[PDB]
């Protein structure tokens, strides 16, 4: 569905009124035409794809988290975290980990890890920014091979919409918590 | 020959009216000694960071972040309560955006005062962006006067520019 | 003129420069570094050594040797940014 | 490039010359000094740190006559600390300081290109002669030490979080 005319790129513009700026390339992938306040002419629009790609992968684990957090929950962190819900988990985690129970410290082992593959994973990011092979997001991870040939170009377009949709969807989560106190499913 | 500004003064060599701000106004001919380049970004630059100042001077007087709702109206007294933390942070962002300053002053030419820095894409149409050349210029030079005086004035009364009109203790009762 | 020749350390080489920025020799055992290297590390190497100055400010009578030994990295980003500097103007 | 990490391009020291090179240095310290003084420093800690895992596993199996008395119930790093007021580690450390001391004279020989790094010339039974049998044994080395070098760190550290040998814990758990 890489579609150049009908879904991404080309003539497509968001703002009839408005033209995009110049510096956006309609070659990149999820191209509505959509950057009023002109932050690709500021900054390299290679970088602001990384952090798009980083962003949406990030937001669409925490909906997919957030959704399967309230609906279930592993055996036995009740017992550690007692009743906690989306941030409060988070917050519940650390605050056993102050307290002195061991087995209170899952936020530093996803912190670590995290971290890990993100310090050996920024030469990539350097790499990119000086004209290297490797493009803004492609991690080369494709084990089960399911993005391969004719599906790529629907697959990283839904990648894209799905991130920007989980982008927002994260953001309601978050806030319905931080109002409500309920969970994505309490909510609706 | 005759500079506008000064009607019964020859016009500065250097200034011929085709710059941008240019009235022909050099009573003490700074720009037969100094490189006209360098004044023009000196200018633009005091002009820029005086404009945010004097916005900044009467900003707090409104509003104030919910963070520094503590601090003082007045922006000498603020400036003294904000911390190190904060003032580090705020020399690093502006030691940030000077570097590109720096790259374009030591090792690259373009028109005086241009960083790039236009994302909104106002100054592609070349009358708007004359009259936004000189508006820039000239409200800079506006800026760069009326913070000096907000600045004595803080100096003096001890409060905001707004609280002093308010209170309407214009005048002077000596040194602090 | 009848000076003796004067004795220099094996593999001394000329690190005189007048270009925009010196020749990457002069930054020896690093000169093969790449700038975004230096870039992340001087990131780093300021974050916790500043981390770990705060750490130590109210200094107690039994400092942490990994908090002392982490201080010694604020100094060191400053030579690597500058490296950084010199190592993006000189083609990497 | 870099088979290893698919994303990232292949180190620009590392040629896939070295036994075991899979072209794996996301940071780039091999672009920083000399990759034959890195080899050196990778197979003497790959030699140390499996001796230091088999070590461990050893220990926590059978202790030579008399130590019980030396050490009481001390496990690893304890037994470390106890036996330095006895004066074993002592020993230890002199004796490896004599065989480090010439182990400085090869490496100093190595950076001059003279010695392959981490070559000492011991074989002993002599079982590195078939060119082929040396260049397996060679791969199988440099994975075993790092593998070695892996568990024993998390050796170390179950004792730390546990108090537990390695194969105590292993038992329970
Ligand atoms: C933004 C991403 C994100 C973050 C920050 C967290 C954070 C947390 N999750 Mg997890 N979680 C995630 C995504 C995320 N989750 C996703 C995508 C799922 C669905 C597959 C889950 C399903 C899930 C469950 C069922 C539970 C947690 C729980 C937890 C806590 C401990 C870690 C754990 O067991 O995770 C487990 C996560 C996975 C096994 C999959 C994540 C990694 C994918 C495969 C990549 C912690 C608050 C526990 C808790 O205390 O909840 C409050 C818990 O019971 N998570
Ligand atoms: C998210 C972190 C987390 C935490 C804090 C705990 C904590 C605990 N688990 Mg575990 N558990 C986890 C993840 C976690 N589990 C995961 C991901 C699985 C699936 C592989 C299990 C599967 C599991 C089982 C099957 C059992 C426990 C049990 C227990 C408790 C003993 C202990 C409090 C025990 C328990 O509570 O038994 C009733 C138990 O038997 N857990
Ligand atoms: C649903 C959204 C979505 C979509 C459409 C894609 C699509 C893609 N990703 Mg993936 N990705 C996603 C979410 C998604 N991703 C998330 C949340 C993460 C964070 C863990 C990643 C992390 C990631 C990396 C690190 C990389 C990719 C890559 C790719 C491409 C490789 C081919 C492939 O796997 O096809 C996509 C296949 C699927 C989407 C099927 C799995 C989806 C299941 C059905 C949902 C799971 C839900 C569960 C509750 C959790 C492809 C364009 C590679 C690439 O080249 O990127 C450009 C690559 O290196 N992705
Ligand atoms: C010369 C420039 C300048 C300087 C040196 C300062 C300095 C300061 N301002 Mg700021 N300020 C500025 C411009 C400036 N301002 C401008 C242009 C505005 C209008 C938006 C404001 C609006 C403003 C508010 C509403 C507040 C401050 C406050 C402060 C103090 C704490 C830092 C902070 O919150 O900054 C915040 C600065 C900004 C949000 C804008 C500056 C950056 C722009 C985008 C350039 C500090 C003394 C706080 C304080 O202590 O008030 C009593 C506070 O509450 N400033
Ligand atoms: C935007 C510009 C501006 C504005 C609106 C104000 C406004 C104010 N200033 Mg002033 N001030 C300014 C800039 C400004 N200042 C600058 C740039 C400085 C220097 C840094 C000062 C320094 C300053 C001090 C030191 C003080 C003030 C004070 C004041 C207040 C009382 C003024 C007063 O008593 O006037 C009286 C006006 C005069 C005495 C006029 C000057 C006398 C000569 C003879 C006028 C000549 C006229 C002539 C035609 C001018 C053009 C000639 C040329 C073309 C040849 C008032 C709120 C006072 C204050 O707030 O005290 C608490 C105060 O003490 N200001
Ligand atoms: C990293 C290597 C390493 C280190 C630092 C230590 C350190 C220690 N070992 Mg030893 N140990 C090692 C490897 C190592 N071991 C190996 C590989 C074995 C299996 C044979 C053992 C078996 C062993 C036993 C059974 C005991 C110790 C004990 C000790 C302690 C006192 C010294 C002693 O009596 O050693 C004695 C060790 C030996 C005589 C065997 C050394 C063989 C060397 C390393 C290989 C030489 C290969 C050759 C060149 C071909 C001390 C903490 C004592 C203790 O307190 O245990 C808790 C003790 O009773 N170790
Ligand atoms: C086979 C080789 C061998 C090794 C490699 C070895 C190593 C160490 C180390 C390591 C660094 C320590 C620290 C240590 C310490 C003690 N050894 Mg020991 N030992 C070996 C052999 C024997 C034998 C045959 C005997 C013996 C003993 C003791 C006693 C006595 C305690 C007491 O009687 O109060 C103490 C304290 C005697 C004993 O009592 O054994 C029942 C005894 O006969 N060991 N021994
Ligand atoms: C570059 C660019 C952009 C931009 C922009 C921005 C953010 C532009 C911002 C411009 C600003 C904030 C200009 C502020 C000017 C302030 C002046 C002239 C104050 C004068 C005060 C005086 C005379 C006074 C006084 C007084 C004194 C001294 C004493 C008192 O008793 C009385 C009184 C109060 C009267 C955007 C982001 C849109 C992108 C786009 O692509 C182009
Ligand atoms: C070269 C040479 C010779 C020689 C020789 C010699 C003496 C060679 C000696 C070689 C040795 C001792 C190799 C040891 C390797 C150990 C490994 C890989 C351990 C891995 C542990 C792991 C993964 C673990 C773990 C674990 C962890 C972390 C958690 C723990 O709770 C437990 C658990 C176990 C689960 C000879 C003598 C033949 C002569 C020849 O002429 C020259
Ligand atoms: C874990 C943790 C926490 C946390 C947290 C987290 C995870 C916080 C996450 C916050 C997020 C994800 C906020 C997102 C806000 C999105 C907005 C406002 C989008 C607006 C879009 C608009 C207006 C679009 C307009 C329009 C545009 C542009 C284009 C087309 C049309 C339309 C779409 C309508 C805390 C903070 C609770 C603390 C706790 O101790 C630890
Ligand atoms: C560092 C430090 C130390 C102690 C104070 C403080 C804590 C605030 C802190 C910071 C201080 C700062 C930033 C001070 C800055 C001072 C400033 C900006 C002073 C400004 C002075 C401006 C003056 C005269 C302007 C005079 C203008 C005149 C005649 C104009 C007359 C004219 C007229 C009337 C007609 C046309 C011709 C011409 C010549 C243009
Ligand atoms: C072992 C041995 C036996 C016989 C002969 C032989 C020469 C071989 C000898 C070898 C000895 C050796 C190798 C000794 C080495 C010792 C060394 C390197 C000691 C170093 C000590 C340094 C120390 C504490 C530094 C502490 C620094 C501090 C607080 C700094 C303070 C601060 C920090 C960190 C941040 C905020 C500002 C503030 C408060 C000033």
């Amino acid at each position: 569905l890489w579609e150049d005319g009908k879904v991404q790129g080309k003539g497509l513009k968001a703002i009839p009124f408005s033209d995009p700026p110049e510096s956006l390339p309609s070659d990149m992938v999820g191209y509505v035409g959509f950057d009023p306040l002109g932050f690709s002419t500021l900054f390299d629009i290679k970088f602001l794809r990384e952090a798009e790609l980083k962003h949406g992968r990030a937001a669409m684990l925490a909906a997919a988290g957030a959704i399967a957090q309230d609906i279930f929950t592993f055996p036995g962190v009740t017992s550690v975290i007692g009743d906690a819900k989306m941030t409060g988990a988070h917050d519940a985690f650390l605050k056993a980990a102050a307290d002195g129970n061991p087995k209170a410290n899952a936020m530093s082992q996803l912190f670590v890890w995290i971290g890990f593959f993100e310090l050996v994973s920024m030469p990539a990011l350097f790499e990119t920014l000086n004209g290297g092979e490797r493009a803004p997001g492609d991690f080369y991870f494709d084990p089960l091979g399911l993005g391969k040939g004719s599906g790529r170009a629907r697959m990283e377009l839904a990648e894209i919409k799905n991130g920007r949709l989980a982008m927002i969807g994260i953001g309601g989560m978050v806030h319905h918590y931080l109002l409500t106190g309920k969970g994505p499913i309490g909510t609706i | 020959e005759m500079s506008k500004a000064i009607p019964f003064a020859e016009r500065p060599a250097k200034l011929d009216g085709k710059i941008p701000g240019d009235v022909g106004f050099d009573p003490l001919g700074f720009s037969d000694y100094y490189d006209l380049k360098y004044l023009r970004e000196a200018e633009i630059k005091h002009g820029r960071i005086c404009m945010l100042g004097a916005l900044g001077w009467l900003f707090p007087e409104f509003a104030k972040l919910p963070q520094f709702a503590s601090l003082s109206t007045n922006p000498l007294k603020a400036a003294t309560e904000l911390g190190p933390a904060g003032w580090a942070q705020i020399f690093i962002f502006v030691g940030a955006l000077e570097s590109f300053s720096y790259e374009k002053i030591y090792y690259g030419d373009s028109a005086p005062g241009d960083l790039g820095f236009d994302p909104l894409r106002l100054g592609k149409n070349p009358v708007s962006r004359a009259h936004y050349e000189v508006a820039e210029i000239k409200n800079g030079r506006l800026a760069m006067i009326g913070l000096g005086g907000m600045i004595h004035h803080s100096l003096l009364t001890k409060q905001g520019a707004i609280e002093q009109i308010m209170s309407q203790n214009f005048y002077p009762s000596g040194f602090p | 003129a009848g000076y003796s020749p004067v004795p220099s350390p094996d593999n001394t080489k000329e690190t005189y420069w007048e270009t925009k920025a010196p020749s990457s020799q002069v930054l020896g055992i690093g000169k093969d570094v790449s700038s975004g290297n230096y870039i992340v590390a001087s990131v780093v190497a300021a974050v916790v050594g500043a981390a770990c100055t705060g750490q130590c400010i109210p200094l107690t009578v039994s400092p942490n040797p990994v908090f002392i030994l982490g201080s010694f990295l604020l100094p060191y980003s400053w030579a690597l940014h500058v490296a950084a500097w010199i190592q993006r103007n000189n083609g990497k | 490039m870099s088979p290893s990490v698919p994303f990232l391009k292949r180190p620009v020291a590392l040629d896939g010359s070295m036994v075991g090179d899979v072209g794996f240095d996301p940071l780039g310290l091999s672009s920083v000094g000399d990759i034959k003084f890195l080899r050196e420093a990778e197979l003497k800690h790959c030699r140390l740190a499996m001796l230091a895992a088999a070590g461990s596993m050893a220990q926590d199996l059978y202790t030579f006559p008399g130590v019980d008395k030396v050490i009481g119930d001390a496990k690893m790093t304890a037994v470390h600390d106890k036996l330095v007021s006895q004066g074993a580690m002592g020993q230890l450390l002199v004796w490896i300081g004599f065989a480090e001391v010439f182990a400085t004279m090869a490496l100093f020989e190595t950076l001059d290109g003279k010695r392959a790094p981490g070559d000492f010339k011991f074989d002993p039974l002599g079982f590195g002669k078939n060119p082929e049998a040396l260049k397996r044994y060679q791969l199988a080395e440099i994975k075993n030490g790092r593998l070695a070098m892996l568990g024993f760190g998390g050796m170390v550290h179950g004792y730390f979080v546990t108090g537990k040998g390695p194969l105590e814990l292993l038992t329970n758990f």
